[PDB]
């Protein structure tokens, strides 16, 4: 549910893969009930 | 009314046809008659699975 447990977008799935995908688009990184509780961002 | 008739001239109208071509013309030097070449393919990369 949660992105940074998502493993499957890791920089751990490139390297096990022979073949992975060449360009990135980004995350949308969050702070919402993570061990990163931040109060003003 | 009485003799056979006369020709004056003839001109012989000849055309000289080039190429087009023959900068294209190279010489070889009539050795051989097998020759080739050849390419390398393409090998896109891989990613580092480290495991």
């Amino acid at each position: 549910a949660l992105l940074v447990a998502k493993s499957a977008k890791s920089a751990l799935q490139d390297f096990n893969h022979d073949y992975s995908k060449s360009w990135t688009f980004g995350d949308k990184w969050d702070n919402s009930n993570t061990m990163f509780e931040t109060f003003v961002n | 009314k009485y003799l056979f008739p006369k020709i004056n001239e003839t001109l012989l109208i000849d055309i000289a046809l080039g190429n087009r071509f023959n900068w294209l013309a190279k010489e070889q030097d009539f050795i051989g008659q097998y020759s080739e070449e050849y390419v390398i393919m393409d090998t896109v990369p891989i990613n580092m699975d480290l495991s």
